[PDB]
Order: C-alpha cells, then structure tokens, then sequence
C-alpha cells in the first residue's frame, strides 16, 4: 500500500532564486528562452 | 540442513554453502537481492525468517534492479532532474542559488556501487566560524547554525543506514568532530581499491608516503581477529597472509613499530604483548602469526578488556612514553552480534587512560586509531561505526563483498611501493580521469582513400608491441595509413611493422562462407619505446612469470594450471572496455567454458553469411570463445566500433587479458540505451592457442615467458 | 533595489536577497556597497561590504536566522560606499507562523460609506483557496473606527455568518454604528474611516485566516 | 575583536554552551559595553488553560453520552467562543 | 449530547475538545476524553524529565517450549538473561516498581551486575492482571537492549513490548507434575547457555 509510493517533502516558501542570461539573437528586440523548471511538491 | 524447498530466489540463483548451513543470492550487474542476501539454517529445521527493515512478511525472494538513493534534500540550490527513483548511470546536475558557491561534483552519476561519483555537492555562503558540512544524498540535516560549539544532526530515510557521525560538533580549530555521514544499504560494498586508498591516507602522510611519529617515540598495533562461527576455516586462510603483508609493508616506511595479537572465540587469547622485548621484529611476529589455531560466540567486550589490560600499566606514577606513543587497533570481525555487553565503554576507558576524552585544549585524538573491516553480508554497519573511530576527511570504517577483497587490499598496498615495471598495477586515484581506470587501452585509426576511416582498439602488452585484431587491417594498407592514440593524447606514434599469423587469411571463398576469422590477430611493433605514465601502463600475458606472481602462486606453477585457474570448466567472469561519447566504461561479460559452450557456438548461425553453412562446427574453431547473451546471465553485446577490444579477467586486483574480441552474432548494440535478441553472442579469439607464436615474436620484451 | 524572496520568515531559515545597483538611467553600474542587517531594536547584527565590478548589477547575498532570535520587523540597510547618507531600506517580518490554506477578502458593494444611508453598509465575503477554489465554512465579522493612533471596537457589531459556497452577505446597520459612539451628531464622523476585521474558520476547524480591509 | 568608531554599534555575539567563568581583556583607548546573558529553560512550570476551565465527562446512559462544562476565567463574560470537538473512531 | 457508534473498532483513540475565543487561538484550552482513560491521557511512564509511553502489550503469548525458548532467546536484540525473586512492590497510580535480588546471572549486560545489588523494574498498570505477579517467588526474564532507564547505578529494566518474563518455579513447585517439564526444560536451557551459549 504505502511502501512503494513516494510522498511530498519539498515545501519551500521561496524557490527558483536563480539567474539567467538572454543571449539569443534579437528578433525585433524580443528573445525567446525555453527553460525547464520543476514545480515544488506544494499544492 | 533445513528444507531446501521454497528458499530459492526469483530471477536469480541459489546454492548451498557451508554444507547447507547457509545459502547465498547472486545476480549480475544492475540487480541485487531483496530484501536479504543470506539465510541461516537454525536448529528448528527451518531457515531464518525473511527479515526486512520493518520485519514484514515477504511473499517471495527476488533480486531487484539497482536504483540509486534519491536526494532527501539539497538546501540552497536545485537538482536536475527530479525522479521518484534514479536508475543506473543516471546523471544529476547540482545547481546552486545566487551567492552560494558550489563545492563538490555538480555532474554526478552513480555507478553500480550505489554511490554518486565525486564529492558531495555543497552550496555555501561562507559567513560562519565553520562551513556547511554538506547534506549527503539520502541523509537529511538538522541544524542550520554553523557557529562554534554548534552541532548538526544527520540521519537517513527508510531502508538506509547511517555510516559516519550521528551528530557533528564544530571544533575550535574550525572543523567538525567526526566523519562525513552517508546512507548505506545491505547490498553496497566498498571496492578494495578505495579501501586501500583510504587506509593509506589515514595511516600515512603524503609527500611518496610516510608514517611519521613523535620524536623519540614508537607506535603499537593491536591486531584483533574474530573466531566466529561463520567461516573460521583452515586457520584463517588469507587473514594470515593479510596480516603478514601488512606487517611487512608497515616496516618499509623506515620505522620499527611494536605489535600485539588478540584472537577470541569464547574467551580472549593473548599472543603478543607490547611489553615483549622482541615485539619490534617482523620475523618472529610473523612466525607466531603463522601459529594461530582454533581452540564459540562473539564476546568483544571481554577481548577488548584484555586489550585494555595490555595497554594499562601496574605502576603508580605513569611510566615513560605514556603520552608519546601511538596506538592502532585493527579489527577483522565478521559478526559482532553482541554477547556480554557493548564495547563502547571499554573504548571510553582506553581513551581515558591516554587522556583523550577529557580536555579540548589538548584533545590528543590522533594517538588512538581504530579500524574495523567488515566481511560478508551479515554485518551491522551502525554497530561497526559506533565501535570504530571517526576523524574528518578520513575513513576508518570499511566493508568488502568477500574474503578475497580482504587480501586484494593488502596485495594492492604491497604493489603500490613496487617499481612501475610490473603489469596489472592500477591505482584508484581520488581525482582520476577516464583513462585512469583503463590505461591499457589503445585506439587505432585507419585512413583509406575514398573509404570510411576504421576505428578499432587493442591492448598495450609491452613498451614495443600492441596486441589487436587483424581484420581491422589489410595488407593493402601502407605504413602511413595507420595512426595510434593512447591515453587520449593528440600526439601520434610512427609505426614500424605489423605481424600477422602465417595461417591467418581474411579472404573459404569457394565453400560458400563469405567471412572467416581464423587466427584473426595482429601484432603491431612500435617504432620507439613507450615511456610509462599515469594512463600508459602495460598488461600481463597468459602463461608468464608476471602472471605467475600475479596470481600469488609459486613460480613452479605450470601454464596448464594457470589456464585451469583462470578458465575453469564453468562460467568465467570478465569485462570488456567500451567507448561511448568519448568516454570509457566497463561492461561485464561471462565466458561459457562448460556445458553452455556447445550451445553458445550454435548461435553463430544468426551471424551474416552463416545461415547456409552445412557444418556448424566447421565455422566455430576450438580457438574461439563464445560469450554474451542472456544465458546464463544477461550480457550486453559489443558495439560496431567496439570490436577488437581485449577481453580481460580480473583477479587479485590484477588485469590479465585472456583473448581478443573477434566479432559478434548481431549488431544490436545501439539498442542498449534504446531490445536485444536472446541469441546475441560475441565471439573472441583465444590467446592460449598462439602461445608458440607469442613466445617467438615477443622473446625480446623480457616478459618472463614460461 | 533590495528584493528578498519573501516577506515573513521563521527562526531557523535563510534570508536571501538581491541588491540591484542601478544608476539614474536605471542602468547597471559597478560600485561598492555596505550592507547592514538590523534587529527590531535598531542595532545591526551583521555588516558586509561587497563590490559590483563586472556583476551586471545583481548582488546576491544571504543571511542565516538564528534559532534563538528576537521576533519582529528586521531591517536591511544598504548604501553605496561613497554615500553613507544614501541608505536604502527593506523591512521583513520574523515570526512563528504556518502557511494559510486560503485567502479571504472582504469587499464592499459600495467602496465608500455615506452618512445618510437608510439601508446600512453591505460587505461581502470572498473566501477562496489560494489555488482559486471555493470554500464551505463560517466567519466572524467585527468593525471599528480608525481614529488617531488608536482602535475602538464595537462588540455589538460582532456578527457570525455562513460562507455559502465562497460567498457572504454582511449588513452593518446604522443604529449599531450610532450606538457604538456617544456623539449626538453623525457628521462628526466625517474625517475618520472604518475597518472591517473578518476571520474565517473552515468546517474542519483547521485554518485560521484573519483578514482586514482597513480604511 | 577590534572596536573602531566607524564600525562601532555592531552586535558582536559570542556563543557558549558551558557554564564557566569568563575572562575579558579590554585594552586600547576609549570605552565599551559588555553583556553576558544565559538563555535557558526554568522549572517554574505553573498551570496553560489560563482563560478557560474546560471539563469533560463521558457517561453511559439507559451510545454513550458526552458532557462538557466550560467557564471563562475573568471578571467579565466572553464573546462568541469556538468549541471544537473531535470524535473518536 | 448523545454520541452513537456504528462499527466496533479495536484500540480506539481518545478525542479532544478545544475551547478558545474567536480572536485568539493560542489562548485555548485543550482537554481530552476517553471512557477507560484518565483525562484521555495516553499511558506514559516518566521520571520528571524523560518518557517512553507503553501503549503496547505486556507480553505476547504463554504453547512455549524448549525450542520456543531456543529460538526466542538467541535473538540479536537480547542483552541479559536474569533470574530474580520478588521481594518488594511499590504499588501506585502512575506505575509500579518491583525491587529484586539477584542470585546469579546467565548472561552479562552492558551494565555492571553482580550478586547482591538491588534492581528495579517498571511496568504499566495494564500488566497488573495479565502477568499475575506474586511475591516470594522466582522468575526468569530476558528483554530488549533498550531497557536501560535511569542513572548509574540505579538503572531499571523496563518491561516493554519486547521484554519476555516467565515463571521460574522454586524447588517446592518444581516437584508438581504440571511444572516438572517446565522446570527441567528451564534447567537444561540454563546449563546450555551457561556452557555453550547461543551460536555466533
Ligand atoms: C528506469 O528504469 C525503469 C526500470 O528499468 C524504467 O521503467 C520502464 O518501464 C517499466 C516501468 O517500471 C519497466 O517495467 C517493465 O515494463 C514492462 C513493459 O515493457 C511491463 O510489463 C512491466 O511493468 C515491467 O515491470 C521497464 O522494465 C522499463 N523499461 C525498460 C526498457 O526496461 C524507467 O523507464 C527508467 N527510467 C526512468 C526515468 O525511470
Ligand atoms: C554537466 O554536463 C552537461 C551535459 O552532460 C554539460 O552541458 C555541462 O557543461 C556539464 N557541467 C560541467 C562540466 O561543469
Ligand atoms: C590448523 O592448525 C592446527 C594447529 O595449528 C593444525 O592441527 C591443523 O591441521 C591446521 N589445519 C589445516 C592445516 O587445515
Ligand atoms: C608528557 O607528560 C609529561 C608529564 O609531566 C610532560 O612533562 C611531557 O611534556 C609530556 N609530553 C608532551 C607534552 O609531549
């Protein structure tokens, strides 16, 4: 029952405290950036 | 013995060991038994109950796929990606937040050992007395305060046991008191190479290495063994060799230590005391080491109380050299199920006699060191860890799969000080590169006009000759059309000559067989001599004096005896080196030299050009070796660019090549990451059928041919 | 521009902040900054000095909150090294809290109040989960007056209402408001504002969400 | 530690776990302040249920019945109070 | 008010009532209730600072034979095998203390033990009938290594879930045909662990 099933543990109040650089060549002054992030276990 | 019915393992194999007193579960890489490894046939007529971590009921015993511990937390950062479970060779990128500096390996993949490669990734801000001790994978940290006298607590999740320090306290020097914790399992074992590395790092001081002591002072060693009812066979077969090698090795550092010997089955026995006049002589202590015999239980408290009596003195005032002597206890317990109390209190007494656990201004923690080696799968890791010592950046607790690794460690330690001349030497450096694990491999590129370049590999067997396959090259190729690379070096080496077997021919054209691989071997003679380096290092050859001394046998041993030992009439373990994305790895493969051989040779009918062969035995000569497939175990196939590699059988931490890869049944290698037929087998060319040619051509290399 | 990841913290966590050093063109520039972390009493507990050379205006710093600490309004004061009077401030809470499971808003149908209303003042309750759903529970509503540096409560206007599918309908009558104070004239209430304090308890009695529409 | 006029008015906190005598050396020229405070727990545990006097009873009757008697500890009565009751299984 | 039931449930848990003002929740008064418990308070045994509640079973089962003793006495978790004689019992409300005198110890424990020193043991009130302890009689017991409780040398061995205590008849009762087999098996098992002991 509750042995092979994982639970939710990561419940932060602030995450994604990251930095990112826009280096794609401009297209009318707009740069598209496709980045993969994982939302927290919190609902 | 107990009833043998209903004790097997699904997906694995079971055998009766200790004359039916036990049974052991084994599966190849990527699978370990669950939830236990061995069962004991008690006196009730039934084996020991299947005990899990929570002591639950088990429907059936199966060997489960190797997964990898999930990060219980990674504070101040993120890990990519996140999964409920991590497979073998899966990779994580550890990324820090802003203003936090990373220390450790970011790109971490965890191998079949069950631990992630590299140092634990830590993100630190550096604004305290001491730094973040890290949060190892599977272990979760309590306490964000890193000031002085502050302590943090570490503990593991379900199914994981903690090995290290349950609580680490920040020291006035700026460090933490204890070793870095880790989450361990029952299937996990420490390889002999890293055990030897950690033992050397803790025991010695790197420069070479040396064992320094206080000026005008000596050291004492207390070698303690266990006479438990687990192996105890033939007067500690191998353990005596281990201790003899250790005694010989320690005396080679320019210091004469003193020794003491403790063995216990029901009561402790004294063999050598520190007070003896001739306790500093290796010859007599080894001679007495060879005089150990059996006469049950595990009474460790009484034995270490006897050791306490040895350490203690009978004088009123403390004798001379009381604070200038260093003590080392080495324990080789296979059991340690307590009977008569716990040995923690006597360790406390021992360190109180030497004034260790009483003051912090002069801790004197380095004058006592306890090393405990774990043998077998019945080990209790928390008890061993609580019994041994803990100092930061050092490992005092070890664990090995079998008794063989116990002497593998010490043979490697002996061979470390040897000159680089002998083959088979591979040191597991802490910060090694790709070729630091497989230095014998050499790559050969063939450039042809208007034709695709052909890439193959071979083994460096000396300073002038490289053994490889012959079908990778043709007589049409000229001297300028062959390039050789070793150790990932851009600089090339000029070639001089390539030698082929007189009976070798890559062209049975009238027999309907398109391709034939008889004596498909090639000997490349280098133009110059090879300089031995960190990643350039030779390999041994069958039926040679180097092979004779590698297998730890007297020189009178014959070549046929070596063939029987390395290649018995059963399944034979080995591995082959594969290249994937400019990186080198090892894939385990098994040789069928018994009943499975005749069937395996039939699988070649699936190879191209072998469907119309009338006599299936004609195309498969006895000089070939058939490996791979799913029987008796699942084995990956060699890739198209992986053909021609050296098949090597590992023994006593020594690499000896037994053949050269020739071809395979089908080309389905690329499906490994992405479906493999059960008949997919790999055929290689043996080296024992070309012994006279090897002796003739390599008679000037001084390889000690027999 | 000092921006923190949160607004309220617990003892035993980490304050993470970014200083964005711009110039009067709102453009990144490289300077030296002095940062102070002040306790609620008004004396710094940590000071630091960083440089913004080739950092593109982002100065990421962090601070560890001790487990034995004073609760209240903690301050971060950062100023350029050349200008000790150029103090920039960022105040954040330190409290012993736990995450609420829903947001409650109390909104008036008429966003102001009129003295001569013959019906009263109607305020409605929108208690919705933080993921935008609807609740079922009860709520307690009280009122008051926002005078000069004080708060006067009216226990007579202490009403209890069933939040019917994320909705409420509370009516404050003129007689109750008149009886709250002892002024013969209602026109003397001009120049002062009311505040509504609501507190919504779920049918499970789990969470505790006290929301105030002051002013 | 060193105290300078520019860097003064900073909380220099030194943390200690053991109760022992301390020795400070104040040298140089100027003045200063020193405070030593021990934060701990004391066994002055009084009653907390200060503002209420809840009492409960279960009594089988001729499907047992539950009775709850409450009282507010003060000189004035209480406003709308909330009583949460959790049933068994 | 009346509270009904619909399904019989084994080992129910006690409920609680919390009363508080609508503005402050931290100034609340939580009081538990239970038909067969004091203030709905789970049974825990304490010495003014440290507790480990004993809402478990006093024993397992009592049937048990020589092979049963062999299998359940060579466990990895057993620490001591002691025979004692009941001298004094201090009955009370929170718990009861049994003070014994030691004749001789089959197996040694991590605590200093010798013939003569007094030993105390604690059990929850629920064992006041299950074990039917009587004074001036001998007993033999072994238990989990987590029994240690107190300060040296006045430690106690808590009779918890894993603690196994069995009746050791004296010479007079060992002559009774009903207990002759038990006495003989006890003596043989005693001499077995005295001479040989458990394997490994
Ligand atoms: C990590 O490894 C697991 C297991 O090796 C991968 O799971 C893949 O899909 C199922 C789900 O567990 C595995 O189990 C087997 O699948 C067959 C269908 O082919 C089904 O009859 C059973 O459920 C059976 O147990 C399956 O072995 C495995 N796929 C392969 C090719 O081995 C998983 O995809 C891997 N990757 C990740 C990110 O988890
Ligand atoms: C980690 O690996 C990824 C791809 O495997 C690579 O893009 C990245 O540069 C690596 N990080 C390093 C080498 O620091
Ligand atoms: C082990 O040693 C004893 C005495 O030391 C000897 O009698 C016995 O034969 C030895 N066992 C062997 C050689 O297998
Ligand atoms: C060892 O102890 C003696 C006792 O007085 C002391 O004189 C000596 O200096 C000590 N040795 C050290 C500290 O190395």
């Amino acid at each position: 029952a509750e042995e092979n099933i994982v639970s939710r543990s990561e419940f932060p109040e602030s995450w994604l405290w990251n930095v990112e650089d826009l280096k794609e060549p401009p297209k009318n002054g707009i740069s598209t950036k496709l980045m993969n992030i994982f939302l927290k276990d919190s609902i | 013995s107990c009833s043998l019915e209903g004790v097997e393992i699904k997906g694995g194999s079971f055998r009766l060991l200790q004359e039916g007193q036990a049974l052991e579960y084994v599966c190849p890489s990527g699978f370990y038994p669950y939830p236990v490894q061995t069962r004991t046939c008690r006196s009730t007529g039934s084996w020991s109950t299947l005990k899990t971590q929570d002591q639950k009921t088990v429907r059936k015993a199966e060997c489960r796929a190797i997964h990898c511990p999930r990060p219980h937390d990674f504070e101040n950062g993120e890990y990519w990606p996140r999964s409920p479970y991590y497979n073998v060779s899966d990779e994580i990128s550890f990324h820090c937040y802003d203003g936090y500096t990373l220390r450790g390996s970011a790109n971490r993949t965890c191998q079949v050992n069950g631990r992630w490669s590299g140092q634990t990734a830590i993100c630190d801000n550096g604004a305290g007395y001491c730094s973040n001790p890290g949060i190892p994978i599977g272990t979760r940290k309590v306490g964000s305060q890193y000031r002085l006298e502050d302590s943090v607590t570490y503990h593991c999740s379900r199914g994981l046991t903690l090995r290290g320090s349950q609580r680490r306290t920040c020291q006035e020097g700026g460090s933490w008191s204890g070793t870095e914790p880790s989450c361990q399992d029952s299937f996990m074992y420490d390889t002999p190479q890293e055990v030897a590395e950690a033992f050397l790092s803790s025991l010695t001081e790197t420069i070479k290495r040396k064992i320094v002591l206080d000026p005008s002072g000596s050291m004492n060693i207390y070698l303690v063994l266990d006479g438990s009812d687990s192996i105890g066979a033939s007067n500690f077969t191998g353990a005596k060799k281990c201790l003899v090698n250790l005694i010989e090795k320690v005396a080679s550092y320019g210091v004469k230590p003193r020794y003491g010997l403790v063995t216990y089955a029901t009561y402790p026995k004294i063999w050598v005391k520190v007070s003896e006049a001739d306790s500093s002589n290796a010859d007599w202590v080894t001679k007495q080491l060879n005089e150990i015999n059996y006469e049950s239980g595990t009474n460790t408290k009484k034995a270490l109380q006897a050791v306490y009596s040895m350490m203690s003195w009978p004088d009123d005032v403390p004798p001379e050299g009381w604070n200038r002597t260093r003590h080392v206890i080495i324990l080789m317990t296979d059991g340690l199920h307590n009977m008569g109390g716990d040995p923690i209190t006597v360790i406390d007494e021992i360190r109180d006699l030497l004034y260790i656990g009483k003051d912090r201004k002069n801790p004197r923690e380095d004058y006592l060191d306890v090393y405990v080696f774990g043998v077998g799968p019945l080990v209790n890791q928390v008890n061993i860890n609580a019994l041994a010592s803990k100092k930061d950046n050092e490992q005092h607790v070890f664990k090995v799969k079998d008794m063989e690794n116990l002497e593998d460690v010490f043979y490697q330690m002996i061979d470390e000080s040897q000159s680089l001349s002998l083959c088979g030497m591979v040191w597991e450096h802490r910060k090694g590169t790709d070729y630091h694990k497989q230095p014998w491999q050499a790559k050969i590129s063939v450039i042809r006009p208007s034709k695709g370049h052909e890439s193959c590999m071979g083994a460096v067997v000396s300073e002038y000759f490289v053994l490889t396959a012959a079908h990778c090259f043709t007589v049409d190729d000229k001297e300028h059309s062959i390039k050789v690379s070793v150790g990932g070096e851009k600089r090339d080496l000029e070639i001089e000559v390539v030698l082929f077997h007189p009976n070798y021919n890559i062209n049975k054209k009238e027999a309907g067989i398109p391709e034939f691989y008889d004596y498909d071997v090639a000997l490349i003679k280098l133009k110059n001599k090879l300089k031995y380096g960190q990643t350039i290092r030779p390999i041994c050859l069958p039926c040679t004096e180097g092979t004779t001394r590698a297998l730890r046998l007297p020189p009178t041993t014959t070549c046929q005896q070596q063939k029987e030992e390395l290649l018995p009439a059963q399944d034979i373990k080995a591995l082959f080196v594969s290249e994937e994305e400019k990186k080198l790895t090892r894939k385990e493969v098994y040789i069928k030299n018994g009943d499975k051989k005749g069937s395996c040779e039939r699988d070649a009918q699936y190879a191209p050009g072998y469907d119309k062969v009338k006599d299936i035995s004609e195309v498969v000569t006895p000089r070939f070796l058939c490996t791979g497939g799913v029987s008796p175990y699942a084995d990956p196939n060699t890739c198209r660019g992986d053909s021609g590699g050296p098949l090597i059988v590992h023994k006593r931490s020594r690499f000896i090549q037994v053949g050269v890869i020739s071809w395979g049944v089908v080309d389905v290698c690329k499906n490994q990451k992405r479906q493999v037929p059960a008949h997919a087998r790999d055929f290689h060319i043996n080296l024992f059928q070309v012994l006279p040619w090897l002796k003739e051509k390599l008679q000037d290399e001084d390889l000690g041919f027999l | 521009f000092i921006q923190t990841d949160k607004t309220i913290y617990t003892p035993g966590s980490t304050v993470l902040y970014r200083i964005f050093t711009v110039n009067h063109k709102l453009l990144p520039v490289g300077r030296t900054v002095m940062v102070n972390i002040e306790n609620p009493e008004g004396i710094p507990v940590k000071q630091d000095s960083l440089s913004s050379q080739n950092q593109l205006g982002v100065l990421p710093l962090s601070w560890d909150i001790p487990e034995l600490v004073n609760m209240g309004q903690w301050k971060i004061r950062a100023y350029y090294e050349n200008s000790p009077q150029q103090v920039f401030s960022t105040e954040f809470e330190v409290k012993e809290y736990v995450l609420p499971s829903f947001e409650v808003i109390v909104e008036p149908t008429e966003k102001f109040y009129y003295i001569y209303n013959e019906k009263g003042l109607e305020v409605t309750i929108t208690a919705r989960f933080l993921y935008g759903k609807k609740v079922e529970g009860t709520a307690f509503v009280i009122f008051g007056i926002q005078d000069g540096e004080q708060r006067i409560s009216l226990p007579e206007s202490l009403k209890r209402i069933p939040i019917e599918d994320g909705s409420g309908e509370v009516v404050l009558s003129r007689k109750v408001l008149l009886d709250g104070v002892q002024n013969p004239r209602a026109e003397d209430l001009v120049g002062k504002s009311l505040y509504v304090s609501a507190t919504v308890i779920l049918h499970s009695g789990s969470d505790m969400v006290q929301a105030e529409r002051s002013g | 530690h060193r105290i300078h006029w520019e860097s003064a008015s900073l909380l220099r906190s030194e943390e200690t776990k053991e109760n022992e005598g301390f020795t400070v050396t104040a040298e140089g020229k100027g003045q200063g302040t020193l405070s030593v405070v021990t934060m701990y727990h004391a066994k002055a545990k009084d009653q907390t249920c200060n503002k209420f006097d809840l009492k409960v009873t279960i009594k089988p009757a001729p499907t047992m019945i539950l009775e709850i008697c409450t009282r507010y500890r003060g000189d004035q009565d209480a406003t709308m109070s909330i009583l949460d009751i959790s049933m068994m299984t | 008010f009346k509270v009904h039931q619909y399904f019989n449930v084994e080992l129910i848990q006690p409920g609680a009532v919390k009363v508080y003002a609508y503005y402050n929740l931290e100034e609340s008064c939580t009081r538990f209730y239970h038909p067969e418990k004091e203030d709905g308070k789970l049974n825990k045994l304490c010495r003014d600072e440290l507790c480990r509640c004993a809402e478990e079973n006093c024993f397992i089962q009592k049937k048990v034979t020589l092979e049963e003793r062999l299998d359940k006495a060579c466990e990895p978790g057993v620490d001591y095998v002691y025979k004692t004689r009941l001298v004094k019992v201090q009955l009370s409300n929170d718990f009861d203390e049994y003070i014994m005198a030691i004749e001789q110890t089959i197996k040694s424990g991590s605590d200093e033990v010798q013939v003569g020193q007094q030993r105390t043991f604690i059990s929850p009130i629920k064992c006041r009938e299950a074990l039917k302890l009587e004074e001036k009689k001998h007993y033999l017991m072994w238990g989990l290594s987590s029994d240690f409780w107190g300060e040296k040398p006045n430690l106690s061995y808590i009779i918890g879930k894993d603690t196994w205590v069995e009746h050791w008849p004296e010479e007079d009762e060992c002559q009774d045909e009903e207990n002759q087999k038990q006495c003989q098996d006890l003596g043989a098992f005693t001499e077995s662990m005295v001479v040989f002991g458990c394997p490994n």
